[PDB]
RNA sequence: CGAAGAACCUUACCUGGUCUUGACAUCCACGGAAGUUUUCAGAGAUGAGAAUGUGCCUUCGGGAACCGUGAGACAGGUGCUGCAUGGCUGUCGUCAGCUCGUGUUGUGAAAUGUUGGGUUAAGUCCCGCAACGAGCGCAACCCUUAUCCUUUGUUGCCAGCGGUCCGGCCGGGAACUCAAAGGAGACUGCCAGUGAUAAACUGGAGGAAGGUGGGGAUGACGUCAAGUCAUCAUGGCCCUUACGACCAGGGCUACACACGUGCUACAAUGGCGCAUACAAAGAGAAGCGACCUCGCGAGAGCAAGCGGACCUCAUAAAGUGCGUCGUAGUCCGGAUUGGAGUCUGCAACUCGACUCCAUGAAGUCGGAAUCGCUAGUAAUCGUGGAUCAGAAUGCCACGGUG
RNA sequence: AAAAAUGUUCA
């Protein structure tokens, strides 16, 4: 626009320390409440640590840097003739967005409670069943090889 | 004891020309109550500004009636000379008790 | 002129204090002789005709009488007065500038 | 348009209420409507005066009436003659009490009501409109004014080309809420349809 | 206006406390939901007459139902007219 | 008591009296996790406690009313640290520039005519 | 949407009963205190009666109020013209625009200013200039909210002090929160850099709060023959034993379709059973109505308290911990209908609301298409108020969570 | 710098 529009920063979680945690929280939203949400999250979080004694963090992380999006088409002026632009993605954007992505793939596996879901779902860090290994098909698909440029 | 309850609109008339009872009060009395306030009894209104459709205009009304009462409380029974008879205010609810 | 010197033209916030100096001092940069006067003088020398072209015109369109000099790309008209000569010189401008001094209120001494 | 009624926002400012009297949710209603039927009369008969503000203070629910005149011939060589008229009045409408208090008005012309009922009284004679206002406004600034405005509606002779008559004059603000300013409404009437008559005039400042 | 419409409505309010309301009111036990007895409760229903449940409020100044408003006895324009006036003590706009 | 502390923070306005004694945080004859049911809000408020480190060294009562659930722990949170301001005038950078003696002013806006809440109105369609 | 409540009544519409200086106004004359309680018939309007009251003043005639009758000048009409109109309102648009006087330029229409170079949220401010000055507007000036000070302390308060029926229950103290009158503060004000050294901008600090802080309220000169004769006001026009008036019943809640605006679900991130957590703001003497008794229940009885920082309305709901049910049209969801009741009203058949039980639907998260919303906003959960005899999935307002 | 018409009479 002319500036740059966020707000303000939310909490990190703060019985586990830990901000990406709060974040899916969000992601999971029911009536408008973190409250009813924060259980599930801690219901499936829980189903991850008993079959991963280690680290149960890094099969989102992994997973979803992994993939690394690019593509959109524009166009600007240079020179005195627009052209179609092609145009490049930002590293940091690229992060923001995928982590969401992965959370918001729940509530439609058909199953009886979000348990079930987030937990068979989350394990997995690059044979995903989370809508992250679904997007690697079309990003790179694309990218380079269906767009003249950077 | 007594109860003196000051009740009027505007905080120029609650406050204003209403120390003139509290002082004349002093000599007749023994006591006197400052000036307390309470919790407002307060209104708004809503009135249709057209006089036909276009509910998005309304007039949107709002009316502090404002209550600090004062409230001067007196086991002495020889104030009410100088208080009431002496004294005179209107724009104000002047209420006494015993 | 004695406003300025009361407290009342820079009281209360910059946005009005130093607003009412500066509104002043860039209103005598160069009127400040021009509010001496209240009415018209009986000669107007004048060196342009690049800047001064409006008194020229206007203040021969009233007939008070202009002398003048050339800009030496242009001849000054309406004037009464005109000489060949630059507007830059020390043997020309500064020259001419003790002839305002010595003669004006010397003619009739 | 989207107004704003202009003395209606400098309240408790400077502007006073009408009505200035302490009473509850009963006799609200009741009171209101017994003040404004004897005004009507009043109005009409003091139509041979101008008149300038009236206000009730209630102070034992027995009335006071402080309405204002701006001629002082009201209560001069008809002393009480006149009045007790008018007193009789209020005793007639209003069964409680009945008592009176005129004020005075020393601006003769100038300034709400007076510029008001005087530009509507014009009208009604039909005295020359192009030359009948802007004599009225040249006036309040003999008297002096900070300027005036005043409006009325066109549609002169019934007939619509664009002539109506306007005027701004002088100077009149409205961002200032506490620079002062006047206002009262009042209409005149002819027989082919109203037009409005709102005096603007710019005196004060707190 | 309508001078005929408004005239009709005022008389009600005569007879809703002269011939009605205190004359009908009379019912007692035995004519409402404590108690029934057939004698007294049909001949306490046989008068009708006037009734308040048959008046509406009304604006004093049109005798319109609609935009009503009790607390001023008058209805939508009937407080906004005066009110933008300043006339009536500490009515305001709202600005909170 | 010997230091006071305000703090009105979301509607809630809580009395704090900082009192000579030793950890412990009883507020209302109780703690947190017994004047409310399961929390988030009792971990938030002891974020300032631990920031430096206080609580196993004196004794605090405090008196919350009104607001939120969350409101009222704003409130605790606000006036404990607009009491330890006053303990410490060291940590008084440390504590407004760690916005806890900062006032949330995220507060609920009111309702308007013609609008549903109070920035939404309706939807319109014709299909 | 006008309409914050269409039984009758209202309500203009309709069908019927009924009247014509009148239902409503003034003035003149006549008769009669006004009235009071009552009869019959009628749907009622009313019509025709039976008894009873003999007031207020008198200057005794006369009046004063009022009732009936008589008679016109007149009266009545939410009837028609919103392109005869005022007033109001919406509209673009809360857009930064819009002009004016003086001078000047051009034969003039017009131009200038108001354009340009920077800058502002802003025709905002600066630099420059045949433009110079001024006026309207924009924000300012009005409110409110974010701290802290001041005061005042009862119906409000409880630190610190004791008592305690352990309950701020008692005294007591005004500290405190609160209340609500009067202040303190913010001004790109300071600090650095940047910028025509210009205006000014970006960071920095300090603070509750910086760079139009956050939220209101303010719509310019004007345009739309915009809407509104039915809110009201009104020019003309028209109706005149009536487009007038008064009353009873019915309609405005059809229906064979189509569309707008809403509400409710489709479920475990939920539903149900248990217990439990914390709110804010209003309401109120033909008023709110505790209590206690009965009623499964709606509610009825009985009856206190309050002119409401006292008492009543009053009981927050999501939330929370536990019990369970398992993704089924079901334990989801609730339409439909049957039968029985409560209440407001004289009275609820068309067309009033509430409860008990029974019956238990459609709907398995919605196509082409389409809409709002930038932060305590969206989201979601309740709550109160008006209106109102009696009709909220409506309007208006309030906080919780988020 | 991504195709695209049409507007009964009358202030």
């Amino acid at each position: 626009r002319r500036r740059v529009i966020g707000q303000r920063k939310i909490l990190p979680d703060p019985k586990f320390g830990s901000e990406l945690l709060a974040k899916f929280v969000n992601i999971l939203m029911v009536d408008g409440k973190k409250s009813t949400a924060e259980s599930i999250v801690y219901s499936a979080l829980e189903t991850l640590a008993q079959r991963s004694g280690k680290s149960e963090l890094e099969a989102f992380e992994v997973a979803l840097e992994n993939v690394r999006p690019t593509v959109e088409v524009k166009s600007r002026r240079v020179g005195g003739s627009t052209y179609q632009v092609p145009v490049e993605v930002r590293p940091v954007r690229r992060n923001a967005l995928a982590m969401r992505w992965i959370v918001e793939a729940a509530r439609k596996r058909g199953d009886k409670s979000m348990a079930l879901r987030l937990a068979n779902e989350l394990s997995d860090a690059a044979e995903n069943k989370g809508t992250a290994v679904k997007k690697r098909e079309d990003v790179h698909r694309m990218a380079e090889a269906n767009k003249a440029f950077a | 004891r007594i109860r003196i309850r000051l009740k009027a609109f505007d905080h120029r008339l609650i406050d204003q020309a209403t120390a003139e009872i509290v002082e004349t009060a002093k000599r007749t009395g023994a006591q006197v109550r400052g000036p307390i306030p309470l919790p407002t009894r307060k209104e708004r209104f809503t009135v249709l500004i057209s006089p036909h459709v276009n509910k998005d205009a309304r007039d949107q009304y709002e009316i502090r009636t404002h209550l600090r009462l004062v409230d001067i409380v007196e086991p002495t029974e020889k104030t009410v000379d100088a208080l009431m008879r002496l004294d005179l205010a209107a724009g104000v609810d002047v209420q006494i008790s015993l | 002129e004695t406003q300025s010197q009361d407290g009342t033209f820079d009281k209360l916030t910059k946005k009005e204090a130093l607003m009412r100096t500066r509104e002043l001092e860039k209103l005598e940069n160069s009127l400040g002789g021009i509010k001496d006067m209240g009415g018209l003088p009986d000669a107007l020398f004048v060196i342009d005709a690049d800047h001064e072209h409006i008194a020229i015109k206007e203040a021969n369109n009233l007939g008070i009488p202009v002398f003048a000099i050339v800009d030496t790309n242009s001849d000054p008209d309406g004037v009464d007065f005109v000489i060949p000569g630059n507007d830059d010189a020390i043997r020309a401008v500064t020259l001419y500038l003790g002839a305002v001094a010595a003669t004006v209120r010397e003619g009739r001494s | 348009g989207q107004k704003v009624h202009p003395n209606g926002i400098r309240l408790g400012i400077v502007k006073p209420w009408n009505s200035t009297w302490f009473a509850n949710t009963k006799e609200f209603a009741d009171n209101l409507d017994s003040d404004f039927k004897v005004r009507q009369y009043l109005t009409k008969e003091l139509a041979k005066a101008s008149v300038s503000r009236i206000v009730i203070e209630r102070p034992a629910k027995s009335i006071r009436v402080t309405i204002h005149t701006a001629r002082p011939g009201i209560v001069i060589g008809k002393k009480g003659e006149d009045v007790e008229k008018l007193r009789k009045v209020v005793a007639d409408i209003a069964g409680v009490p009945a008592q009176i208090n005129i004020a005075e008005v020393r601006k003769p012309e100038l300034d709400a009501k007076l510029v008001a009922d005087s530009i509507t009284s014009q009208l009604e004679r039909r005295v020359m409109f192009r030359r009948a206002m802007k004599r009225a406004v040249q006036n309040a600034m003999r008297l002096g004014a900070k300027g005036i405005k005043v409006e009325v509606s066109g549609r002169l002779g019934g007939a619509e080309i664009a002539r109506t008559e306007w005027y701004r004059e002088g100077r009149v603000p409205l961002h200032t809420l506490r620079a002062d300013i006047d206002y009262n409404t009042s209409e005149a009437h002819t027989t082919y349809g109203v037009i409005g008559v709102k005096v603007w005039i710019f005196k004060g400042e707190i | 206006a309508k001078q005929s419409m408004k005239a009709r409505e005022v008389k009600r309010v005569a007879l809703a406390d002269k011939y009605f309301a205190k004359r009908a009111e009379l019912k007692a036990i035995i004519s409402d939901v404590n108690a029934r007895w057939n004698a007294v409760l049909k001949l306490q229903t046989l008068p009708r007459d006037s009734s308040p449940s048959r008046q509406r409020n009304r604006c004093r100044q049109t005798g319109r139902p609609h935009g009503f408003l009790r607390k001023f006895g008058l209805s939508r324009i009937k407080v906004r007219e005066a009110a933008m006036r300043g006339e009536i003590p500490g009515l305001k706009k709202a600005s909170w | 008591n010997q230091y006071y502390g305000t703090g009105r923070r979301k509607s809630s306005a809580a009395r704090v009296f900082i009192k000579p004694g030793n950890g412990k945080i009883v507020i209302n004859q109780r703690s947190l996790e017994q004047y409310f049911g399961r929390e988030t809000a009792r971990m938030v408020v002891r974020q300032p406690l631990e920031l430096v480190d206080m609580v196993e060294k004196l004794d605090l009562y405090i008196t919350v009313k009104g607001g939120g659930i969350s409101g009222q722990a704003g409130a605790i949170r606000h006036g404990i640290t607009r009491a330890l301001m006053e303990y410490d005038e060291s940590l008084r950078s440390e504590l407004r520039k760690a916005g806890f003696v900062t006032r949330d002013a995220r507060q609920v806006e009111r309702k308007k005519v013609g609008l549903r809440k109070a920035r939404r109105r309706p939807q319109f369609s014709k299909r």
